[PDB]
RNA sequence: ACCGCAAAAGGCUCAUUAUAUCAGUUAUGGUUCCUUAGAUCGUUACUUGGAUAACUGUGGUAAUUCUAGAGCUAAU
RNA sequence: GAACUCUAGAUAACAUGCAGAUCGUAUGGUCUUGUACCGACGACAGAUCUUUCAAAUGUCUGCCCUAUCAACUUUUGAUGGUAGUAUCUAGGACUACCAUGGUUGCAACGGGUAACGGGGAAUCAGGGUUCGAUUCCGGAGAGGGAGCCUGAGAAACGGCUACCAC
RNA sequence: CUAGUCGAUAGAAUAAUGUAGGUAAGGGAAGUCGGCAAAUUAGAUCCGUAACUUCGGGAUAAGGAUUGGCUCUGAAGAUUG
């Protein structure tokens, strides 16, 4: 294998410090995940003894947080549009850390209608004019405190219009925050404020 | 210096725009938790209201300054966010009880809050975590930086 | 060739050397797990259902299931497979292992006959051996011989009285 | 953990405050990861065999600790090479032994007996004050003993007094320049009191300026102090004469005074 | 005979290596950890399953240093 | 001396296990003998944290000889940027994108040594010059080299594997 | 393609030798006056370059790697900003 030490790499002015204790077991690193977006597989391996680090391969889904509240919802990752550095990881569609991935916009719609009674996004009327079962679970009037609690609530549904265009189309972007190669998950959060409006210039203008 | 020029996006990790629902309104006049070293060194005022990102910055990154603390002089500053400083000392021989002019050279990293450091300015130095293959220090304070003769004066 | 054929209904085992190459053809070109018949071999073993449990070829390499090529493959092995007994824990060791298929180079055949046919063989079925002792785990014999929680085991255990008589009334243990 | 973990320790590399011999043997006891550190501890094979001198050889120790005679700090500690560091109470009831560990004027250890009531309590330092362990609060002592939910005014770098047969704290004293202190493991180690000054180094390792009762000033780093009482007010029975660190001629004065000739 | 831990200690070596090893002072807020202990487990068979060594017996191989088939039987 | 992103406090969900079916000394209180309820225990097992011995990279200063070595390092990392990968973790450790740098007459890079460092050893008035393989300490190797299982812990060789030598 | 030519005696026939265009398992100059007919090399990019030099060379030295088709991203501009 190849170790992760300084066995290579001539010292600071050019010359070659040659050998000095050829090899050690602990000082090595293994071949990486290279996790394509797939159908959710996983593998177990020994680490430095006792610890069980879990890597990911051929992964499908994950749970992803929200910005202004920290609302973590699990949903199927659809696809990818962008990775941060290696375009030769973009084209093969490989799951890495904090790359620009589009996910779902589905479960955040139904989860939020307690606080965000106005449904996000605006679904098409004349084919979805029937409710299965939307309009009753929006308000219901409750004859009680919770609808009255939702009156001083829904004062925070002043969200960004760009995701409101994106929620009504049903494909939101997000940023997978955790490490795929340390715990075997795809855990993240939606980019909302400033890097959301930034990276579309990195995508739609380069489209 | 930066208008966030990067092929990815750069941001100080650990903060988020939380907009309406909040315990009170903790504006803090900027969403940037600027820490301090607290070892007697005053913080630079530009660090708190900075737009620079600099994950390896000792004030604003995932860094806590460790080790010892020293002073010295700087020679080269071409490389990015990184200057080339120089220290002086002596050596005690056995044959003569006499001394010499030898020196070492440690390359060091800069936050851009000490923008425009030149030859031969005077810069104190403090230690931190390894950055990349040589850099285990970080610049503390432009303390004097004054050559009253050749370097530090306009013309 | 020699045929160490076993009958598990009586639990016995006996080796049978037949030098005729006509009868070994139903052993020849066969893999492990194949259930065969022995009526062609002899009138005595007629109606008998036999299956190969293994064997050792020339010279003494055990025919191991899980290779499926009828050559000889020398390869490293690990815990656990056939023919392995390590000295240190989890190590790797290599010996030449014969794989899974019966060819003409098979010296002996570790066989098991399954269904007794018409007649009685002196090597296997004239010999009759019982179990040595019982389970004596009261949880497994709970499922074996109806020893459930209303079937107290302090007076249901079998014992092994054998005369050693050196120098005593040699009775059993508990 | 790499090709080790150094399961031996020979002659001449043990700390020579053990009063360890040289001849014949080629090894130290090498204690096993107990409630104190390597160079600070003082095990049973060192004390009982060579200075208490009630066990003749090492195989003589293998009976007495396995016949359960010595118990230290209430626990029997049946392993013979238990490290048994500083400020620990050797609770040997036969024949009423009751020993502890106080460092000498000469920095070594002394065969010295305490009382049974002095065996009930003991004094102990702390290194940090911790929040996060069960349930919310915690406190870590110096000797591998733990305190959950203490009184909220005792901060770190203090010395508290506990009953070993219980899990409570019976007394604590402050980190003040009017207190009786003990130096543990320095050049000036083994002097009682009588500190008046400290200078907080701005990063790091503040040394403390500790004087004696006779005006001689001395110092060491902060890892050596053991605050052992108030102004001329100890909390233990003391060893011989009070850590005074006299001159060699004054040490030769006891060579001529308290001798018969 | 399954297990428990150990077998990485010591002892032998100076052949490679040059601001490297080391000496020393020195970080781990830039990490992990076998074990002693110290606090440290009120969140529908209940005290269940199956399966193997030894042990017999059939053996084999040109071989002392390896090793099959069968009958068995347990768990901290 | 402080984002110690620590075990703490909260919200929000996420998968995958875990949550002593163990044991004998010595038996008891309990007799309603109901084998109901109880003794110390553990050499016992595991999780949480602290602790101890640690180890592996850094931090400074300090190493032997040559100008018939005066300029060196980026082939395929040289010096930094930044994201990321791995790795128990720093990190050009290493991939990719980016900048055009680290270094030097204060003997740098180059070769050379019948050179393991060191604690240390021998001689006189000091200053020493020689060495110190070798019981102490530390770093290394088990023929030449290289991968790797198991375990907390080897790149282990009185473990295995290859090739190569004999 | 555009322009123009089939004009070189003919239909037939698979002998040598010759006339020109070839490949031939081994070894590869033994062959012969002699390495001569004849074979390998050949384009371009990437290194990598020896002795002797008048310091312009020798330099394409030698000694090498690499080279389709198909599917893509990365770069080099102009006008109205």
């Amino acid at each position: 294998g190849i170790s992760r030490d300084s066995a290579h790499k001539r010292r600071a002015t050019g010359g070659k410090r040659k050998s000095l204790r050829k090899k050690r077991k602990f000082e090595l690193g293994r071949p990486a995940a290279n996790t394509k977006l797939g159908s959710g597989r996983v593998h177990k391996v020994r680490t430095r003894g006792g610890n069980t680090k879990l890597r990911a391969l051929r992964l499908e889904t994950g749970n992803f947080a929200w910005a202004s509240e920290g609302v973590a919802r699990k949903t199927r990752i659809a696809d990818v549009v962008y990775n941060a550095s290696n375009n030769e990881l973009v084209r093969t569609k490989t799951l890495v850390k904090n790359s620009i991935v589009v996910i779902d916009a589905t479960p955040f719609r139904q989860w939020y209608e307690a606080h965000y009674v106005l449904p996000l996004g605006r679904k098409r009327n004349p084919k979805h004019a029937q409710k299965e079962d939307e309009n009753d679970v929006l308000t219901k009037k409750r004859s009680e405190k919770v609808m009255k609690k939702y009156l001083e609530r829904q004062k925070y549904g002043k969200v960004e219009q760009a995701l409101e265009d994106q929620f009504t189309s049903g494909r939101i972007l997000a940023c997978i925050s955790s490490r795929p190669g340390q715990c075997g998950r795809s855990d993240g959060y939606i980019l909302e404020g400033k890097e959301l409006e930034f990276y579309l210039k990195k995508i739609k203008s380069k489209k | 210096m930066a208008d966030q020029n990067e092929r990815a996006f750069q941001k100080q990790f650990g903060v988020n725009l939380n907009r309406k629902v909040k315990p009170g309104i903790t504006k803090k006049k900027l969403l940037r938790r600027s820490r301090d070293v607290g070892l007697g060194f005053k913080t630079p005022r530009e660090a708190i209201d900075g737009t620079y990102i600099d994950k390896k910055c000792p004030w604003t990154g995932d860094v806590r300054i460790r080790g010892r603390i020293l002073t010295g002089v700087v020679r080269k500053a071409k490389m990015q966010r990184t200057i080339v400083i120089r220290r002086d000392y002596l050596h005690f021989v056995r044959k003569y009880s006499r001394f010499e002019k030898r020196h070492r050279n440690m390359s060091v990293h800069c936050s851009p809050v000490f923008r425009d450091v030149e030859h031969g300015d005077i810069v104190t130095i403090g230690e931190c975590r390894p950055l990349s293959k040589t850099v285990r220090f970080n610049v503390l304070k432009v303390s004097k930086g004054q050559g009253a003769k050749k370097s530090f004066k306009k013309y | 060739m020699k045929l160490n054929v076993s009958y598990p209904a009586t639990g016995c085992q006996k080796l049978f050397e037949v030098v005729d190459e006509h009868k070994l053809r139903v052993f020849y070109e066969k893999r492990m797990g194949q259930v065969v018949e022995a009526d062609i071999l002899g009138d005595e073993w007629k109606g008998y259902q036999l299956r190969i449990a293994g064997g050792n070829d020339k010279q003494g390499f055990p025919m191991k299931q899980g290779v499926l090529t009828h050559g000889r493959v020398r390869l490293l092995l690990k815990k656990g497979h056939s023919c392995y007994r390590p000295r240190r824990t989890g190590e790797r060791k290599r010996k030449s292992v014969r794989g899974c298929i019966v060819d003409a180079n098979m010296s002996v055949l570790a066989l098991v006959v399954l269904k007794k046919g018409e007649k009685d063989i002196p090597g296997l079925t004239d010999t009759t051996i019982p179990r040595r002792l019982g389970p004596k785990r009261a949880s497994k014999i709970r499922k074996l011989y109806n020893l459930s929680k209303e079937d107290d085991v302090r007076r249901f255990v079998v014992r092994r009285p054998l005369p050693a008589k050196d120098n005593k009334k040699a009775t059993s243990k508990a | 953990m790499a090709r080790g973990p150094k399961k031996h320790l020979k002659r001449l590399a043990a700390p020579k405050a053990w009063m360890l011999d040289k001849l014949g043997g080629v090894f130290a006891p090498r204690p096993s990861t107990g409630p104190h550190k390597l160079r600070e501890s003082l095990p049973l094979l060192i004390f009982l065999r060579n200075r208490l001198k009630y066990a003749l050889n090492g195989a003589e120790v293998t009976k007495i600790v396995m016949q359960r005679l010595v118990k230290v700090d209430g626990k029997v500690r049946t392993d013979p090479t238990y490290p048994a560091g500083y400020m620990d109470v050797i609770t040997l009831e036969k024949t009423g032994e009751f020993f502890r560990l106080v460092y000498d004027v000469k920095g070594r250890f002394v065969i010295h007996r305490i009382s049974a009531e002095e065996a009930k309590y003991k004094l102990c330092k702390v290194k940090k004050t911790q929040l996060g362990a069960k349930g919310v609060p915690f406190l870590v002592t110096h000797d591998g003993r733990t305190i959950r939910y203490p009184d909220p005014l005792i901060h770190a770098n203090d010395s508290v007094q506990v009953d070993i047969a219980s899990g409570k704290i019976t007394d604590y004293i402050k980190f003040d320049s009017g207190n009786l202190c003990m130096i543990t493991g320095g050049r000036n180690l083994g002097r009682v009191g009588t500190v008046v000054n400290r200078e907080r180094h701005p990063g790091s390792f503040d040394i403390v300026h500790i004087k004696d009762s006779q005006g001689h000033v001395f110092a060491t780093r902060l890892t050596n102090v053991f605050i052992i009482g108030k102004g001329n007010k100890p909390y233990i029975s003391l060893p011989k004469g009070k850590g005074v660190k006299l001159s060699i001629a004054e040490e030769r004065d006891k060579r001529l005074a308290a001798k018969t000739h």
